[PDB]
């Protein structure tokens, strides 16, 4: 069980767990148009990391986009195949992911969240309330009325993950 | 330009 920075190489392998992890994102993400799904994962600004079993077959990822100069990431998906929830692999993926955006020199995540999501994220240590300047998302980060933007701040010291 | 995919329904 890996948690690897998933590379858009080209690549015949690494095409092939992005496709399957995109796949993951669409059947477990109903609302989202899948060609949308696909543009953001394949393109020049977007990473996503990945939940490898076995060191080949994909159970899970989340797919982000960092702001490296202004020193800030956004969600813009996270799922776990059906038949692998209720685990733990989610949690230890956004633990890994916070290590992983620590290291990466990142000081806030954001993510836009609706329903459900907005506990779940609650639990993961994103809040409603922001501490980040609105001025540094705002003219890089979509403001859409419709829907609750979460941040988690990263602690450059506090220990994320296990 | 991104968004914010990360919209999942109710559950
Ligand atoms: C969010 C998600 C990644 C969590 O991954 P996971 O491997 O199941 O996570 P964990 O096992 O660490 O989750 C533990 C908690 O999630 C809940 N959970 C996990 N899958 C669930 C499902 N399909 N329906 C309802 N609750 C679910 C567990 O019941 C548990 O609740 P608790 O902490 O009060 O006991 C996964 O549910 C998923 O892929 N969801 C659909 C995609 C989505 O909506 N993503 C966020 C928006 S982009």
């Amino acid at each position: 069980l890996d948690f690897d920075i998933l590379t858009n190489d080209g690549t015949h392998r690494n095409m092939k767990l992005l496709i399957d992890l995109k796949n993951i994102f669409s059947r477990q993400l109903p609302k989202m148009p899948k060609e949308y799904i696909v543009k953001l994962v394949f393109d020049r600004h977007h990473e996503s990391m990945v939940i490898l079993k076995n060191k080949q077959k994909v159970i899970g990822g989340i797919c982000f986009r960092q702001y490296k100069p202004q020193r800030f990431a956004e969600v813009a998906f996270l799922a776990v195949t059906a038949n692998e929830q209720v685990r733990g692999y989610g949690t230890r993926l956004m633990n890994k992911f916070k290590d992983h955006m620590q290291k990466q020199n990142i000081e806030y995540l954001l993510t836009y969240a609706d329903n459900f999501a907005i506990g779940y994220f609650k639990k993961q240590g994103f809040t409603k309330e922001h501490r980040m300047p609105q001025e540094k998302w705002k003219g890089y980060i979509k403001d859409y009325d419709g829907g609750t933007l979460m941040e988690c701040y990263i602690h450059p010291y506090v220990d994320y993950g296990r | 330009k991104s968004t914010g995919g990360k919209a999942p329904r109710k559950q």
